[PDB]
RNA sequence: GAUCGGGUGUCCGCACUAAGUUCGGCAUCAAUAUGGUGACCUCCCGGGAGCGGGGGACCACCAGGUUGCCUAAGGAGGGGUGAACCGGCCCAGGUCGGAA
């Protein structure tokens, strides 16, 4: 059913690198997080001496469990392209291989926003999946260095992002709202250059258990 | 550019930019960031000559070249435009001189925005280089030394000299102040008063004893233990480490040794040290967790746990550390490291405090909270290790071995320790 | 507060996971603008030779500036051989042309 896709990528970067910014070794703990998951249920892409296409298709979609592969190759590809882009500040060819990894992590989540669209997820997930698309997109049109396109996609991943929490709980709304206030630094930047030109239960029902006022029967 | 701060030294802003659209967004975290930590992204630029600040916000960190060239003019028009107010000594000079900064900064920003479509350094440069090589053969790391001299070419850099002093002597100095405010942590300790606030939910006090083979985490334990008992706190030694041989009769040993000078006759009738102990090759993370849950019922007010010593690059068992520190919620992790170790306490601490925080699963994780230097009675004065490790973790010395009895542990002089090492 | 409900974590040739520990296999795209290199083809022009002046054609590799109907990923990385005749170069002697 469910999938906090955001608790996942937020406590998977400041456990293995992105809290001294490693993207070198975020990516090969992607790496060998998907190699885990493809070996342990049986998921394997190529054989020996053949390869044949790894399709995640709707069937295999209840284990919650199939979603986080697709994600390791949204966010393996996402962390390879900021690594480069500090690559890219002394070898500035690295920038071209660098659009190349944000284009294909775009496609993993757009591909995995489809996969999500079916009805054995909750509507949760659609919708995480939904807007980590249109915060990939809002990237890599940032990145294309037009600050129009950037705004375009920033402002749609903070309306879809803000549009799922007011739907539920204000208490599940905190994950929704913490998105759009994660997205909301970069939306005052590109504004700034288009207009330029078993848990522990109490029994408190035990305690109410007491006599009525004895007042008047003396 | 979203934002520009532009203040003095003592804490006062001459002037700020916010844009027109709303205004004064992120001043205050702006300073912190880039005085008071140094001593969107969120950088700064330093006039050292009329303690000055230039704090700046903006994204896209590969446009760090035009905003890097946009502080440096306005830098150069704000000391030139303002230089009546700011060359004063009297800080009423910039409570009344008025910054109208403006029309000048819009011009300085529109016009960097076309762009993209005393002292100097080398007086100073043999004088750092005789104090980098001063401080390294007294055993302060290497880059520590190098960093540690390039925060006093950048504090001195347009100031003026006093009546008597050379090129040498400035450095020298303004090296030994930058030395004594990092060797002067962001932390206190306290003692019986912390065990009472420990007693606010009426539990022990429990300290972990970390760091790498061989350094004195269960001698210093055991001078830690007497020094408890000396202030009249009964102490529960949890033996945590089932790594080794002879590592439970080593603090068996310990426990004979303090239950005979502080025994139940000469304390109230009541045993104040005992050892818990379950054996070796069992898990360092139940034994220890047994310890409080055993000191809470038979009312120790102290659980000294040991761990066995370990390497720095130990993926699977650096994990089981930090998974120990993260979920027993110890109230002070103590890093045991050596007077004698050179390079190495940067690296020690650093990857000991990565660890702690990454196989942590907090918001914000339990790391490293205070230092116990040993071996210091063995390097006499080649004490630049005490320099390197309040350097990188900005934790306290919380105690400082001189020798192997129960004595031998003291507070640290961490003023004559920079006066040792800043004397060359 | 006597027995004791009600319920867990120590004991297992256990069940499933998948940050690491370790050695292998297979595999690793293409188009543009600019310059460069090496070869080869075909013309003029000068000479007593070794040779010298000049016009095109084609091939491979190469540097680095934009890119894609490009990837499961495809660096404008680092090295070595370049020999028994086949890379280029600098080439002792020797050697071929020359009166030199
Ligand atoms: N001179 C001197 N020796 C000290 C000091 N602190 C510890 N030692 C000595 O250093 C040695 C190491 O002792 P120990 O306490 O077992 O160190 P450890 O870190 O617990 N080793 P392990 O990794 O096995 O747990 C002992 O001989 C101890 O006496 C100190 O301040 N000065
Ligand atoms: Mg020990």
């Amino acid at each position: 059913l469910s999938l906090e896709i955001l608790q996942i990528i937020k406590e998977s970067q400041q456990q293995h690198g992105l809290r001294h910014g490693d993207f070198q070794r975020y990516r090969g703990y992607c790496s060998r997080r998907q190699r885990r998951l493809r070996k342990t249920l049986n998921f394997k892409m190529g054989n020996r001496h053949k390869f044949t296409g790894k399709k995640v298709t709707e069937d295999l979609l209840t284990d919650n469990r199939y979603l986080l592969l697709v994600l390791m190759d949204a966010e393996r590809a996402w962390s390879y392209a900021m690594q480069l882009k500090q690559e890219a500040n002394t070898e500035p060819r690295k920038r071209f291989h660098l659009l190349s990894r944000l284009r294909k992590a775009v496609k993993h989540a757009e591909e995995l926003e489809r996969l999500c669209e079916s009805n054995r997820v909750d509507a949760k997930t659609k919708l995480e999946a939904q807007a980590y698309t249109a915060y990939l997109s809002g990237m890599l049109r940032f990145e294309h260095q037009e600050w129009k396109a950037a705004i375009e996609a920033f402002n749609k991943c903070k309306t879809i992002y803000e549009k799922l929490a007011s739907a539920f709980t204000e208490e599940q709304a905190v994950l929704y709202n913490q998105r759009v206030e994660e997205i909301s630094p970069n939306i005052r930047y590109c504004a700034y250059n288009i207009g330029d030109q078993k848990p522990l239960f109490f029994d408190l029902a035990l305690n109410h258990v007491a006599f009525p006022p004895l007042e008047d029967k003396l | 550019l979203d934002f520009f701060t532009i203040f003095s030294k003592g804490g006062l802003v001459l002037w700020c930019f916010q844009g027109v659209s709303d205004s004064c967004t992120g001043p205050v975290n702006a300073l912190i960031r880039s005085v008071l930590l140094q001593e969107l992204t969120l950088k700064y630029k330093l006039d050292n000559q009329f303690e000055l600040v230039f704090v700046v916000g903006f994204q896209k960190i590969l446009t760090l070249t035009y905003v890097d060239k946009l502080i440096d003019d306005v830098h150069r028009l704000f000391r030139d435009k303002y230089r009546t107010e700011i060359q004063q000594q009297s800080a009423l000079s910039l409570l009344n001189g008025t910054f109208d900064f403006q029309n000048d900064f819009l011009r300085l920003l529109r016009e960097a925005e076309e762009s993209s479509k005393s002292l100097s350094r080398e007086d100073m440069e043999s004088v750092l280089d005789k104090m980098r090589d001063h401080l390294i053969a007294k055993n302060v790391a290497a880059d520590i030394a190098v960093q540690l001299c390039e925060s006093v070419a950048n504090k001195l850099e347009g100031k003026v000299m006093g009546t008597f002093s050379t090129v040498t002597s400035t450095v020298k100095q303004a090296l030994q102040e930058s030395l004594v405010q990092i060797l002067q942590p962001q932390r206190r300790v306290d003692m019986l008063r912390d065990i009472m606030d420990a007693q606010r939910r009426q539990r022990p006090y429990v300290v972990t004893f970390c760091g790498v083979n061989g350094v004195g985490k269960s001698t210093n334990l055991a001078k830690i233990s007497f020094w408890l008992l000396e202030n009249g706190f009964s102490v529960l030694i949890a033996a945590c480490d089932t790594f080794r041989a002879g590592a439970v009769e080593q603090l068996r040993t310990h426990t004979r040794r303090l239950s005979a000078l502080h025994p139940p006759e000469k304390h109230g009738g009541r045993t104040m040290v005992q050892l818990f102990e379950k054996g070796y090759g069992k898990d360092a993370a139940g034994i220890a967790m047994e310890a409080i849950a055993f000191a809470r019922n038979q009312g120790f007010d102290v659980v000294l746990v040991d761990t066995a010593g370990r390497m720095q690059d130990n993926a699977p068992l650096m994990t089981a550390l930090a998974k120990l520190i993260t979920v027993n919620t110890p109230d002070l992790v103590l890093f045991v490291g050596e007077a004698l170790v050179g390079n190495e306490a940067v690296d020690q601490l650093v990857k000991f405090n990565r660890a702690l925080a990454d196989h942590s699963m907090a918001q914000t994780p339990r790391l490293i909270d205070g230092i116990v230097l040993t071996k210091f009675d063995t390097i006499d004065d080649k004490v630049g290790a005490a320099i390197s490790m309040t350097y990188i973790t900005s934790k306290p010395i919380v105690f400082v071995g001189t020798g192997q009895t129960y004595c031998d542990l003291r507070s640290l002089n961490a003023k004559a320790v920079v006066a040792a090492l800043m004397k060359a």
